[PDB]
C-alpha cells in the first residue's frame, strides 16, 4: 500500500508537534497542583455521560472484581473493617 | 517461607525516613492518577520521556525523580542503572516495581494500604489480614424452612461490591440507633457480613447466628416465598434504617425532592422515562430499583429489553414509549417466571433466556454511547411457584463463579452458569464510553 | 525525516480527543467478546504452570498469547478506526 | 528498513494500545497471586468437582435435616430445617 511522506505541515502547526528528539525534561510530579484542583476521574468511565446517564449522587467503584475485597480484621472484636475505616474503628 | 519479599525496599524500608518518603511518594502517584482527565494522564503519566511514546507498553512513573519511561523500548529500564532509580509505577494500576527484581513489589500490606502509612504500626498491631477461609465471604445458609427465597437474596448482596464496601465501612454501625440485631434488619446483615468475613466469636451449623437473626427481626415486622419480593423488601428495610439515624429526615425530604443518599437509593436506583411521541408531546420520569422483564415468546434478555423499549399506540404527531433516563450503578433484573391466574392457580414460566456476561445498555436509554454493566449474580428458580427452590451464583474477583443451594456452596463453571434459567440478574457498572 | 513519526502522530491523536475514542473503544470491543477474562485466565494459568509469580517471566508467555487471543473482528475493526484517522493528517507518495 | 506506511503506523498504534492493556492486567494478576502466596504459604484452591457433587472444601452436602440449632429464646435445640417455623411459634411467647 501506499508509504508516508509525512504528516500534513498544516496539522503539524496546529498542534505543535515539532518537538525535541532528545529526552524530556517534563516531571509527573508537577502535576499535583491539577491534580488536586480535579475531581476523583475514572479511568473508563467517562464523566460526560455519568452526568448525563447516571444520578449525579450515584456511588461508583471502577471495576469492583478487579482484585479480592481489600479489608482487615480487628482483633478485639472480629469485625471485617474497610481500609478507610480502620483507624476510626481504633479510636471509638 | 517460600515466596520472598524483593530485598531491595526492604533495604531502603530500614531508614524511617526513607520508608516515608516512598510511601508519601506512592500515594503522590496514584492520588495523580486518580485526579487526571485522560489526555493529561495520556499525555503526563503515559508518554514515555526517552521514545515520547504514548503507550509503548506500561509507562512507569519514578519514585526518584520526575521521569516516565517505557516497557517495550526498555526506557525505564536504561533509567535505572544509568541513574540509579529502580523503583517505577505503571501509569495504568499504581503498582510499585522494582527493576533489579524485574517483579512487581506486590506482598508488602503498607504498600499495598499506603494509605494507612501515616498510622501503620497501629494498623498492624490491632488489625490482622483475613483468614484464608473467609477472605472471600464463602459460606452457605442453612434452608431453615422454605427460606431459600431469603438465603438467594443475601448471597447476592453479601456479593455485592458496593453494599459489602458499605457494611465494612462501619456507616450503619456508626449511625444506628437501636443497635440489636435482634431487632435492626441492617444491623443483622452487619452480621452476617462480620461472620463470613471476619469472626464473630473467640453444629453440624456454623456461621448462622447473623441468619438467624435477621429472620427474628423479618418477624417482629411481619408465604408467597417470591425472592423479588424479598430482594424489594430487604433493601427497603436498609433505606428505613438510613432514614431512621437522620438526625432531620422531614427537612431533608423537602430539601431535595425525593432524593436519598442511602446506599441502596445511591447504588440501585434509576428512572424511567415514559414518554407520548419532532418533539415530546409529555414526559414522566419515574424512579425504578429494578427491571422486571417479560419473557413470553423470547429467547435473549436482549430480547427482552427490547420489548421494554417498544414503541406502542396532538401539536405535531401519537405514540409511547418507555425507555431509561437514568441509569443505576447496580442494574438488578427479574424475568417474569411466575404467573397469577384468576381462578387462583399458578403457573410457572421455565423458558431459556440467554443472558450475556456483559450487558449493553445504550440501545435503551432515551449517540448514546456503550455502556456495558459487568453480570456478578443470578438467583435461579427451580419447581413450582410455591414448593420451589431458589439458588445463587455469584462472581467474585478473578472469574470464579460460585453457586450457593442452601448450605452447600460449589464453584462452577462460568460456561455452566450462563445456562442457568435466571429469574434475577445483578449487573454491575463496568464501563462507560 | 525520523522515527518521530510514530510519538507525534499519537500526540495529534491525544490532544485531538480521538486517542480516547479509540482506546475506550478497543476496550469496550475486547471486555464484551470475553478477551479480558481470556487473559486473566491465561495468566493465572501461566503462573501454575511455571511455578511463578515474576511478572517479566510471566509476560512473557502471556503476550504472545494474549495479543494472538483478540478476535479478527474486533483487530480489523480497530485498525480500520485508526487508519481513518491518520487518512486526515498524513500525506502520501 | 521496511517502507512504513498508514498500516504499519496503525498497526504499531494497535499494538501499543494493546500491550499496554495486556501489561496492566497481567501486572494485577501477579501482584494478586504473590500478595495471595506471601500471605498463605499453605493456600489451597478451592474444590471443583465435573460430577457437581462436592463443595469447595471436597465435601459432600450435610445432611440439614439431621442438624439443630439451640434458640436463645426458648433454650431448646431445634432441628435446622425448622428454625422457621419455630420462630414464628416461639417469638409469640
Ligand atoms: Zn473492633
Ligand atoms: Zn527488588
Ligand atoms: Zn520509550
Ligand atoms: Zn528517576
Ligand atoms: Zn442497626
Ligand atoms: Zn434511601
Ligand atoms: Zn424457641
Amino acid at each position: 500500500d501506499a508509504e508516508i511522506k509525512g504528516i500534513k505541515p498544516k496539522v503539524i502547526e496546529e498542534y505543535s508537534l515539532s518537538q525535541g528528539s532528545g529526552p524530556s525534561n517534563d516531571s509527573w510530579k508537577s502535576l499535583m497542583s491539577s491534580a488536586k484542583d480535579t475531581p476523583l476521574q475514572y479511568d473508563h468511565m467517562n464523566r460526560e455521560s455519568l452526568k448525563k446517564y447516571f444520578n449525579p449522587n450515584a456511588q461508583l467503584i471502577e471495576d469492583p472484581l478487579d482484585k479480592p475485597i481489600q479489608y482487615r480484621v480487628c482483633e478485639k472484636c472480629g469485625k471485617p473493617l474497610a481500609l478507610t475505616a480502620i483507624v476510626d474503628h481504633l479510636e471509638n | 517461607a517460600a515466596m520472598s519479599i524483593c530485598p531491595h525496599i526492604q533495604q531502603v524500608f530500614q531508614n524511617e525516613k526513607s520508608k516515608d518518603g516512598v510511601l508519601k511518594t506512592c500515594n503522590a502517584a496514584r492520588y495523580i492518577l486518580n485526579h487526571s482527565v485522560p489526555k493529561e494522564k495520556f499525555l503526563n503519566t503515559m508518554k514515555c520521556g526517552t521514545c515520547h511514546e504514548i503507550n509503548s507498553g506500561a509507562t512507569f512513573m519514578c519514585l526518584q525523580c520526575g521521569f516516565c519511561g517505557c516497557w517495550n523500548h526498555s526506557h525505564f529500564l536504561s533509567h535505572s542503572k544509568q541513574i540509579g532509580h529502580i523503583f517505577g509505577i505503571n501509569s495504568n494500576n499504581g503498582l510499585l516495581f522494582c527493576f533489579k527484581c524485574e517483579d512487581y513489589i506486590g506482598n508488602i500490606d503498607l504498600i499495598n494500604d499506603a494509605i494507612l502509612a501515616k498510622y501503620w504500626d497501629d494498623v498492624c498491631t490491632k488489625t490482622m489480614v483475613p483468614s484464608m477461609e473467609r477472605r472471600d465471604g464463602l459460606s452457605g445458609l442453612i434452608n431453615m424452612g422454605s427460606t431459600c427465597f431469603m438465603s438467594s437474596i443475601l448471597q447476592c448482596l453479601i456479593h455485592n461490591p458496593y453494599f459489602i464496601r458499605h457494611s465494612m465501612s462501619q456507616i450503619h454501625s456508626n449511625n444506628c440507633k437501636v443497635r440489636s440485631p435482634d431487632k435492626c434488619f441492617s444491623c443483622a446483615l452487619d452480621k452476617i457480613v462480620h461472620e463470613l468475613y471476619g469472626a464473630l466469636n473467640t453444629t453440624s451449623t456454623n456461621r448462622q447466628t447473623g441468619f438467624i437473626y435477621l429472620l427474628t427481626c423479618a418477624w417482629k415486622i411481619n408465604s408467597q416465598q417470591d425472592a423479588h419480593e424479598f430482594w424489594q423488601f430487604i433493601i427497603n428495610q436498609i433505606h428505613q434504617s438510613y432514614v431512621l439515624d437522620l438526625p432531620n429526615a422531614k427537612e431533608v425530604s423537602r430539601a431535595n425532592n425525593k432524593q436519598c443518599e442511602c446506599i441502596v437509593h445511591t447504588v440501585f436506583e434509576g428512572s424511567l422515562e415514559s414518554s407520548i411521541v419532532q418533539n415530546n408531546s409529555k414526559t414522566t420520569i419515574d424512579p425504578f430499583l429494578d427491571l422486571s422483564l417479560d419473557i413470553k415468546d423470547k429467547k435473549k434478555l436482549y430480547e427482552c429489553l427490547d420489548s421494554f423499549h417498544k414503541k406502542e399506540q396532538g401539536e405535531c404527531n401519537a405514540i409511547k414509549q418507555l425507555g431509561i433516563h437514568k441509569l443505576p450503578s447496580v442494574l438488578v433484573l427479574q424475568l417474569k417466571r411466575f404467573e397469577h391466574l384468576l381462578n387462583g392457580s399458578n403457573r410457572k414460566l421455565d423458558d431459556f433466556i440467554e443472558f450475556p456476561t456483559y450487558l449493553n445498555m445504550k440501545n435503551y436509554c432515551s449517540k448514546v454511547p456503550d455502556i456495558i454493566y459487568e453480570l456478578i449474580g443470578i438467583v435461579s428458580h427451580k419447581g413450582t411457584v410455591n414448593e420451589g427452590h431458589y439458588i445463587a451464583f455469584c462472581k467474585i474477583s478473578g472469574g470464579q463463579w460460585f453457586k450457593f443451594n442452601d448450605s452447600m456452596v460449589s464453584s462452577i463453571s462460568q460456561e455452566e452458569v450462563l445456562k442457568e434459567q435466571a429469574y434475577l440478574l445483578f449487573y454491575t457498572i463496568r464501563q462507560v464510553n | 525525516d525520523t522515527a518521530q513519526l510514530k510519538s507525534q502522530i499519537q500526540q495529534y491523536l491525544v490532544e485531538s480527543g480521538n486517542y480516547e475514542l479509540i482506546s475506550n473503544e478497543l476496550k469496550a470491543r475486547l471486555l464484551q467478546e470475553g478477551w479480558v477474562d481470556k487473559v486473566k485466565d491465561l495468566t493465572k494459568s501461566e503462573m501454575n504452570i511455571n511455578e511463578s509469580t515474576n511478572f517479566t517471566q510471566i509476560l512473557s508467555t502471556v503476550e504472545p498469547k494474549a495479543l494472538e487471543m483478540v478476535s479478527d473482528s474486533t483487530r480489523e475493526t480497530v485498525l480500520k478506526q485508526i487508519r481513518e484517522f491518520l487518512e486526515e493528517i498524513v500525506d502520501t507518495q | 528498513e521496511e517502507t512504513i506506511t498508514i498500516d504499519s503506523i496503525s498497526n504499531g498504534i494497535l499494538n501499543n494500545l494493546l500491550t499496554t492493556l495486556i501489561q496492566d492486567i497481567v501486572a494485577r494478576e501477579t501482584t494478586q497471586q504473590q500478595l495471595l502466596k506471601t500471605r498463605y504459604p499453605d493456600l489451597r484452591s478451592y474444590y471443583f468437582d465435573p460430577n457437581g457433587s462436592l463443595d469447595i472444601n471436597g465435601l459432600q452436602k450435610q445432611q440439614e435435616s439431621s442438624q439443630y440449632i439451640h434458640c436463645e429464646n426458648c433454650g431448646r435445640d431445634v432441628s435446622a430445617n425448622r428454625l422457621a417455623a419455630h420462630l414464628q411459634r416461639c417469638l409469640s411467647r
